Formats: C-alpha cells, sequence, structure tokens
C-alpha cells in the first residue's frame, strides 16, 4: 500500500514520502509524461512502470508484509499482487537511497507543463 | 503516500 511504500521511504532515507517524494519532478507521487529530470525520477518513472506491470493489481491499497535481515528488505509471501507490488516498492526504496547523493529540492512540486513527451517503460 |  502507498503508506507502507511511504514507510519504507523513510526508513531507507530519512526523507518523509510526503512532501520529499510525493511531488517530486516528472514522475513521483504524480505523473505519466516528461524526461524524468534525475535519478530519483527515474526511480519513480521505473516504479510507475513496475506498477504498470500489474494492471490486477491496487498497489496504492493492498498491504504487504516485509522484514528485514541485516538491513536487507525481504518481501514476505502474500497473494500474488501483494510479492509483486512489495518488490516494485523495494527496488524504488532502494533506488532513492542509491540516489539521495543528488536528491534537489528544486524538483519538489515540480510544475506539471515542464513534462512533456512519453516515454516507454 | 505519493501516487504512481
Amino acid at each position: 500500500s502507498l503508506l507502507e511504500f511511504g514507510k519504507m521511504i523513510l526508513e531507507e532515507t530519512g526523507k518523509l514520502a510526503i512532501p520529499s517524494y510525493s511531488s517530486y519532478g516528472c514522475y513521483c507521487g504524480w505523473g505519466g509524461k516528461g524526461t524524468p529530470k534525475d535519478a530519483t525520477d527515474r526511480c519513480c518513472f521505473v516504479h510507475d512502470c513496475c506498477y504498470g506491470n500489474l494492471p490486477d493489481c491496487n498497489p496504492k491499497s493492498d498491504r504487504y508484509k516485509y522484514k528485514r535481515v541485516n538491513g536487507a528488505i525481504v518481501c514476505e509471501k502474500g497473494t500474488s499482487c501483494e510479492n509483486r507490488i512489495c518488490e516494485c516498492d523495494k527496488a524504488a526504496a532502494i533506488c532513492f537511497r542509491q540516489n539521495l547523493n543528488t536528491y534537489s529540492k528544486k524538483y519538489m512540486l515540480y510544475p506539471d507543463f515542464l513534462c512533456k513527451g512519453e516515454l516507454k517503460c | 503516500i505519493a501516487r504512481s
């Protein structure tokens, strides 16, 4: 679920998902167009694609379980959708961690009109 | 929360 993803994001990064990642660039928290602004935004682009891979799942609301094994996220077995949603979220949270070094606040609240063009998953 |  979105709340679980937000908790994972905070755990990884130390940033609150709202506001740090909910309106960032072209693809985070919202959006389907544009060239991603930076690596963090590309995490979001890929995450959006990952959810798009799951048209008969409900990633915003369906809950999954995960644990940590020496820091590492391990998604525990639930339904098929839950497992796949968890793997999408895990990847994005790791990606955000891997790209903190370039996170930029100037991309929070990024205006929609600066995001144009489709980029295929 | 985000959207995605």
